[PDB]
C-alpha cells in the first residue's frame, strides 16, 4: 500500500509499505530516498510520536495515511 | 561541517507549514520555537 512522508515544509515523499511493516522498515525506506540515518528520523502519527519496535498496522495507520517527519536537531 | 545538520532539519521559519506544525506533539513544538530563537 501507499503512504506519505511530510516534513514541516509540506515536502512530501510517497513510500510502498504493508500494514506488518515496521517503524524501523519505514525509516530505513525514508533513508534510502532521503540520505537521513533512521536514529535522526522522527515519525508522527495522531499527534503521538512513533516508535520503531511496532507496525503500521499496531497504529492503526492505513492506506493513503500521511505521517509526518521531523528529524533531530545537533547535540539530541 | 558540524552545520549541515540543523541545514536540514530546521528549514527557514517562513517555510514552515502551519498545519505539518500543528501535527507534532507540543513537546516537539517547544523543542522547534526555541531552536528557531537561537538562530
Ligand atoms: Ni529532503
Ligand atoms: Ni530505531
Ligand atoms: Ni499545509
Amino acid at each position: 500500500m501507499q503512504i506519505f512522508v511530510k516534513t514541516l515544509t509540506g515536502k512530501t515523499i510517497t513510500l510502498e509499505v504493508e500494514p506488518s511493516d515496521t517503524i524501523e522498515n519505514v525509516k530505513a525506506k525514508i533513508q534510502d530516498k532521503e540520505g537521513i540515518p533512521p536514529d535522526q528520523q522522527r515519525l508522527i502519527f495522531a499527534g503521538k510520536q512513533l516508535e520503531d519496535g511496532r507496525t503500521l498496522s499496531d497504529y492503526n495507520i492505513q492506506k493513503e495515511s500521511t505521517l509526518h517527519l521531523v528529524l533531530r536537531l545537533r547535540g539530541g | 561541517s558540524d552545520a549541515g545538520i540543523n541545514l536540514i532539519a530546521l528549514p527557514a521559519f517562513s517555510q514552515v507549514d502551519p498545519e505539518v506544525f500543528a501535527a507534532l506533539p507540543a513537546e516537539l513544538q517547544r523543542e522547534l520555537k526555541a531552536a528557531y530563537d537561537q538562530r
